[PDB]
């Protein structure tokens, strides 16, 4: 999976000379649109937890 | 049992791999001069190019 | 299945009619072009069993150990073994059908266990590789191993006796006939023998044009499309 | 295949029939012609071995330090050592199969290694350059090294031994002699023999053109699809 | 890579056929024409050797200082120097293979340093112009320096000797013999001999459309593109 | 480079093998015929040297104060100067190069001090107009100056001696020849050689075809974009 | 290197059949000079 | 992997004598053995060569 | 080991640098007289051409 | 410089092979008038 999110390793491009070698991170930028919203919850309050 | 570098290239790696024992087994026929025996002429004429003594048992 | 003899009559009374080694009872061949003849049925069976696929025989090829280039021909066969040119017979043929090195394409082979191998397939281990159209060149001699060579096969060699029965569908012998009218026509380079070889030859063409217009010989092939199902497509 | 000897009698009776040297029996050719007609098969052959692949042989060269330049012919080999016009052999050929000199197309060159070495490659160290078709420019002639050189090949030339066998498809052979036709009766000069020669030369191609038409000489290729991988593409 | 004696025999038996200095054995010329058919083949092997790129070869150059004009000519070389028509040798040639005067097109000049010189660049300080085609023209002779000058190349002059090998490929044959018939068929100025020339010549092209349309002549080019990284695109 | 010598006898086995003037030994032509084979290479190298940029000469013109047409002819040069009709010599050439009045086109023409001066053009100071085709009208001629006028030329006026060396591409011999006998076999007027002169004509636009479907005459003419950069186009 | 064994071997084949022929033609005289010991030669022992 | 087409190359059609080498190594080691404990007589040419043999000689037979 | 150089140019290149020692080697040789010893004429005939003094011992 | 080094060994490629011929065709005689110095002379020293 972390592999797949930033292209490298299984997942990187065979680079053969002539043709590119560039592959779009579609998962990272899934990732990085539902990082944000489910992190805020966290730090709308001056209180964390309330008991 | 069915080899995969090949069935005829196994048996002759194993032969290679056996050159120095065949190469002192034939130094040793070489140098050391070999009286052998023989039946007839025709088998005399088949002997080989370092046989230098020999015997005909008639 | 006719014999050579009826053909030599056959031919004698329409395609070379006005030849000259045509015998006094007009329904037979001299004895001095007859070599002639039979070495223009000879080619016009091998032209004709070349377009169609007339005859389809396999013969199967044992695997003998340090060998891995097959020639598919005669000398190396188990009942014509030629000991002169052939350190071992590899080809498996019985004495009544023995191997006559008719051998014109090699179409499919299969294995001893019923693998099918691919041919000429570069990026293919388990692929047997013709170099040339009658070899075989497997690069794996397994154990106890075999070929059965699927291939196209032409007539086999018209050796000169009169009781050898000739291989024909009976609706392209009126294209053997013209076929042969074309070679001896040709040959004598004369301008009204040579007008009539042209005409000869092409209505060689027309009529095995109309053999693959109506598939009298089996050129029109239909198989199941097995492929659908192994890609997926539920 | 066939021999030297069968293929000048069945060039006297179709294609050669109304030449001179055509012996009292018909089935032969005179000994004054035959170096001639020998001049023309040889010839005949490189023209169809040229155009079909038929012959597809690998000679290995090995690397002698010092030359970069590999002439592939066969004063370099093996059993066929040249001392006068060659300082040291390179090629490895058995005795049982000597190098013919037979070299039309270079297509393939791999190494004692196994890694294949692009040919013709400007941008490319480990490339194999051609500066002459029947030549080599390794231009880093590494330690214990060879090249499996697979390359078109051309019949081995017919000296003149009526013993020689050639290899020709069965198929082939109808176009083997209207070549040899074309170019006998094309020399003549005369109005009735040229006329003859066109029609022999079209005829060639037509054949030439059949074999073509219908994969007797294995021209057409299929190969897995191994870029496809390589590329990406999941 | 046949001799010049041998192509005498094979010129006699299929292309000059009919000429008159045909010696009464049949398998030679006669010693009266053999200016005239020698005069053909240089001719004949200068045009295959124009049209593809058969004989690629390169010769370095040597700076002299005060020079800049560099005829490429054989009266420069090392082994061929001639004090009376040139002031000092520069071209560098091995004794075994001398320069032979064979420039029909340069093509790419490297330096002694690995740096590409280009051809014809008006603006391009580090440019070898060429005023014309067996020349070159280095505006800056800088010290110590040198020109592997790759270019294509004909057949080395074939002087008379019989025992001159020729270098062309086997497939190129029937062309060159169909030239060769083209120029001795079209001085005769009859008739007759002047219709034929014109089949042997066309013939020349067929010959020559099916080597390239085959590649068996090299002719055809793949190169990796090295243009693609060096103008950015990651 | 080859010899007028050696071009009458290459000429004499096949362009004018059937002419009259051809000595008994066949490779030479009669002392007779000789000034019309002479005067019918230099029209074609004329011709030849005017299609293709063949040969491509700068020669320098000195500024003589007063004087603003300057014909480049020979009688104006340093070491071909006539008295009897030049006041002055202001063309410049050294004794092993002496100016040959060989100017067909001028091209490009700088100064003493590296500025190039436009041709034939209305509204430019600084432009060197030509009234025609070997003239120059530089219309201030200013202190210490000159001109590198690059020009197109023909070869060399064949005067007649049989040891001057001809400056052609190899390749384009077999156009030369063909260009003699179109102007050799159309003079005689007779409905056989006229026929024979059309052949040959055509031929020579056939070679010389071939030679620019090729760039065998440096014909295709590549240079960098410099107008790119001064336009702006950051 | 697969071409360095099989040339290591092929260059050394006159020799290798001199020796399985050798073997073969095994006919070499062996001195005894009492029956005990020649009773006890090996089975391919011929000529004493 | 298999390399045995450069076997069918180089020793295809004398493969019979390797293939018989190779059956016979185990016979050859021990003609090898046998052929040290020197059990044999051995020709000799001349009396001078006769010193000249290992200490374990147990017959010879000098021509001339 | 192989070298990047190439092989042979890496001998050459080896010759070259130690062409200074040769050149010692070829001065002695050719300004000090030497005489040697020969077998036959044969021998003497294939003599180096700075070889002034020779011995042909018979 | 590779062309410079290429062409410095080539022109001296004939003393080279005269200096590679006179180490194989050594015979200098070596003068010694002594049995015990003559003894410890070299293995290639031959004539004395």
């Amino acid at each position: 999976w972390n592999d797949l999110m930033k292209a490298e390793g299984s997942a990187k491009p065979p680079k053969v000379k002539g043709r590119s070698q560039v592959q779009p991170k579609l998962v990272r930028r899934q990732a990085e649109w539902r990082y944000a919203p489910l992190s805020e919850p966290f730090l709308s309050s001056p209180k964390l937890f309330k008991l | 049992v069915d080899k995969v570098i090949g069935n005829a290239y196994a048996v002759v790696r194993a032969v290679y791999c056996n050159l120095g024992n065949l190469k002192l087994l034939y130094d040793f026929l070489n140098t050391y001069g070999m009286v052998l025996g023989v039946k007839s002429e025709a088998e005399l004429k088949k002997l080989n190019k370092l046989a230098k003594y020999a015997r005909v048992y008639g | 299945m006719r014999k050579l003899s009826d053909v030599y009559k056959v031919l004698a009374l329409t395609s070379l009619k006005s030849a000259g080694f045509i015998t006094d009872d007009k329904v037979n061949i001299e004895a001095w072009g007859k070599p002639e003849v039979l070495a223009h049925i000879n080619e016009g069976l091998t032209r004709l069993h070349s377009r169609f696929v007339l005859r389809t025989n396999n013969c199967i090829v044992e695997m003998k150990e340090g060998r891995t280039d097959y020639p598919l021909l005669a000398r190396y066969s188990y009942e014509r073994f030629d000991p002169a040119k052939a350190p071992y017979p590899y080809i498996m043929d019985t004495p009544q059908e023995p191997f006559q090195e008719d051998v014109i394409k090699i179409l499919n082979v299969y294995d001893s266990k019923g693998i099918r191998r691919k041919l000429n397939d570069d990026h293919d281990k388990n692929g047997l590789f013709t170099p040339r159209p009658d070899v075989l060149q497997c690069m794996w001699p397994r154990h106890f191993e075999a070929l059965n060579v699927l291939y196209q096969a032409k007539h086999p060699e018209l050796t000169g006796d009169e009781n050898q029965e000739i291989d024909l569908p009976e609706t392209l012998y009126s294209a053997l006939e013209n076929w042969v009218g074309y070679r001896y026509h040709t040959g004598l380079n004369t301008e009204g023998s040579t007008a009539k070889a042209a005409e000869y030859l092409q209505l060689y063409e027309s009529i095995c044009g109309e053999v693959v217009d109506f598939d009298l010989a089996n050129g029109s092939m239909s198989n199941t499309n097995v492929l659908f199902e192994k890609r997926g497509w539920v």
